[PDB]
């Protein structure tokens, strides 16, 4: 049942925000959902795997998300941005790669809610990680040069 | 150095 | 659509035919269907107009037409909140509930409980108790569900019906068992000892209703959360045993309950996750 | 709305960075290119840099003198206000009127002012009577 | 979630324009008819173009099925068992399919609105699932002597 898989993955994605270690048991079943016909389920599975995964899996999973960014709705793009925010908290050493990805998404087409969620994520990374501050402020300065909002 | 800008202002101008 | 251009004033004026004798049961049933359709479309009936239409409908009780009688019960339920003095049908509904026609008894119980206030509930208590223990599943289910609705208005009166509800919970009928167990829980909900004693009784004898199993899993999970989550609890073994149920609904509810339990280990989650994995491939 | 919010952040956090001069170019370029709201936010951000960084103050005073020539009335009035406050070279004025906002509860202030307007006295309204946020 | 017999929040039957043919709300989540119609129109706009059977809309689990010219919705809490809501949706649709002789269409439904009202009243009472077997529902509604 697609609805039951969706409900389970969405709930696991919320658990993975608070208790990522508990969800790690489900990682094998979540990997099978990465190729689901429902792109919403696949996106929730990847974003859950990002929250629960190892630092070594980040570059592989980020590369898979970048291929789905064109096929997913803006609501699911916001869920991807929230997963990146949680990744920056968990793996502060990867902030430069994650900020460059967020900055690339900021240059692409997107609605107000999606652009807001990216800006909010960059601001959160700047507040939590002082080493990211100058780079994040520089990316926000480039964004305001062509900001429609 | 050639870039296509896809800002909300450029979309609204193109739609106008 | 013969109902598309129905105006409230025209239909309420047609309802004056209910004052005539002899009654045409088909014509009157069709007019009641128009009234129900107007209410369902969200047309507001004024209190005076609703009351006049309700008292006009009461005159249809002179007809013995079974379709018309059922449309009267439906109209009583829909107009109960908008018409004044709806208590006027109480004697007719108590008669039909205690009647020989089983097809009237269940609907008559539901209509009676919808119009019965907290002050009149004591007058119908005897008939409600008889309807709960009735052999006809439609009557027993209607009386149990109606008793659940009356719990909001008159908790202390409905609490006296726990014995009759407990007898109905032994029924082989899936819906009667579900409604009886649900009513017993809603009455006992604030008494932790009574809930634990209810769970231990039904875990030992089993349930036949998949709906009653789903509700028992939720009751057991809530009780397990309130008991600081001792995993060696017979409540956890009950929820885990429900993962092997023949009904997909019960298996899913058990898996969802185990997953939402606070402090669950990866070992305790594994069987629930394996069942959810199997459901991801469901057609 | 995003440009003004980023300019406000740059005005608060930019002066606290190791190289605050790096941001001034981007802020000042908004005064030349942008709409009135964004220009007003850019002038406010430049004033915050001048108030926090003594080394930047002479450069900010020249930039604010250019902003006084703005056609928009609110941009010009802001530039005029910040120029005159910064020219006094008083840290207490800069802290009071450029860096630090109101510390009082807004609902508390509204309610206190509403009571004072109903029963006006010969004593001026005292902002210290309002509960702190 | 506190264990409850109250599972169903609403049952909706909308036409292809998103107009209300049948609606019943069992809780105070949408107290006004204006909010109910806004919710119905919002659900319709999000579901009418999608072949998906389940959605999360306004924090509620919406299970739905399309027919020829009708959309059937069963709405529950986001914390409710999605399969329990599907059992209600299937019971409603299969009951109407049997009653309408397999022609589950706007015209046939409007000609037999008395049967629809009676069928829904046999399936759900005050938000409690009363019956899940479509044959039992049809048998209880088929009172035409």
């Amino acid at each position: 049942k697609a609805a039951l898989r969706y409900a389970a993955v969405r709930t696991l994605n919320k658990v993975a925000m608070k208790h990522p270690s508990a969800v790690t048991a489900c990682n094998l079943d979540l990997e099978n959902l990465v190729t689901d016909s429902n792109r919403s389920i696949a996106t929730l599975a990847i974003t859950t795997l990002l929250k629960t995964g190892s630092e070594s899996s980040i570059d592989r999973l980020m590369k898979q998300i970048s291929s789905f960014m064109s096929e997913i709705s803006d609501e699911f793009k916001v869920v991807v941005v929230q997963a990146i925010s949680a990744l920056c908290q968990k793996y502060p050493r990867k902030h430069a790669v994650l900020m460059n990805f967020l900055f690339t998404m900021l240059r692409e087409e997107g609605g107000f809610e999606y652009k807001r969620a990216i800006v909010d994520c960059i601001i959160s990374i700047i507040e939590e990680n002082s080493e990211s501050k100058e780079t994040g402020l520089s990316h926000l300065c480039e964004f305001i040069e062509d900001c429609e909002f | 150095g050639l870039v296509q800008r896809r800002t909300e202002a450029s979309r609204n101008a193109a739609d106008k | 659509n013969p109902l598309q251009h129905l105006e409230k004033s025209a239909v309420l004026q047609e309802a004056r035919v209910f004052n005539e004798t002899p009654i045409n049961p088909r014509k009157c049933a069709h007019i009641l269907t128009k009234i129900l359709y107007l209410i369902n479309q969200g047309e507001h009936l004024g209190t005076t107009e609703a009351t006049e239409a309700f008292f006009a409908m009461t005159k249809l009780f002179q007809s013995n037409d079974p379709t018309l009688r059922r449309m009267c019960y439906l109209t009583i339920k829909e107009m109960s909140c908008i018409a004044e003095d709806v208590i006027i049908v109480t004697s007719s509904l108590t008669k039909d509930m205690t009647g020989k026609e089983d097809n009237y008894r269940g609907p008559a119980v539901r209509a009676l409980c919808q119009i019965t206030d907290s002050t009149m509930l004591q007058a119908v208590e005897r008939y409600m108790k008889q309807a709960i223990v009735d052999k006809v599943p439609s009557v027993s289910s209607s009386a149990l569900v109606s008793s659940l609705h009356l719990l909001k208005c008159s908790f202390d009166v409905v609490k006296r019906w726990v014995n009759e509800a407990q007898e109905a919970a032994s029924s082989d009928n899936i819906m009667v068992q579900y409604h009886a167990l649900g009513l017993l829980y809603h009455v006992r909900k604030n008494d932790r000892l009574a809930v634990s004693k209810m769970i231990s009784k039904f875990t030992r004898h089993g349930l036949k209703s998949p709906f009653a199993y789903c509700m028992m899993i939720r009751v057991a999970s809530k009780q397990l959360e309130e008991e600081d989550g001792s995993r060696d609890s017979p409540l956890f073994d009950f929820i885990e045993s429900c993962l092997r149920n023949k009904h997909e609904m019960v298996v899913y509810e058990a898996a969802s309950a185990i997953v939402n339990l606070p402090g669950c280990s990866a070992k305790e989650l594994a069987p629930a996750v394996s069942v959810l994995q199997l459901f991801c491939s469901s057609p | 709305v995003l440009a003004t919010r980023i300019l406000h952040l740059l005005g608060q956090e930019g002066p606290k960075t190791n190289n605050p001069s790096k941001y001034i170019r981007f802020i000042y370029n908004r005064v030349v290119l942008e709409h009135e709201e964004v220009r007003a936010g850019a002038v406010s951000a430049l004033a915050k840099f001048g108030a926090q960084n003594e080394e930047m103050l002479p450069s900010i005073l020249v930039l604010l003198k250019r902003c006084v020539m703005d056609d928009d009335n609110e941009v010009r009035d802001r530039a005029t206000f910040y120029l005159n406050v910064l020219e006094q070279k008083q840290k207490a004025l800069n802290a009071g009127y450029i860096l630090n906002g109101l510390t009082v509860s807004i609902p508390g202030l509204e309610k206190a002012l509403q009571q004072y307007t109903l029963e006006p006295s010969e004593k001026p309204f005292d902002l210290k009577s309002v509960p702190l946020a | 979630l506190e264990p409850s017999l109250y599972t169903v929040k609403a049952i909706l039957i909308l036409d292809n324009d998103g107009d209300r043919l049948f609606a019943k709300y069992y809780d105070d989540t949408y107290p006004s008819v204006k909010e109910q119609k806004a919710f119905e129109k919002n659900i319709f706009n999000k579901t009418h173009r999608t072949d998906s059977e389940i959605a999360l809309l306004e924090g509620l689990t919406v299970v739905y099925k399309s027919s020829i010219d009708l959309y059937f919705y069963v709405i529950g809490s986001s914390y409710e068992n999605e399969l329990m809501l599907m059992a209600v949706l299937n019971c409603l649709f299969d009951s109407l399919s049997q009653m309408l002789r397999k022609n589950v269409e706007k015209r046939a439904l409007l000609e037999n609105m008395e049967g629809l009202f009676l069928a829904v009243d046999e399936i759900v009472d005050g938000g409690v699932i009363l019956e899940s077997d479509p044959q039992q529902v049809v048998h209880r509604v088929a009172l035409r002597g």
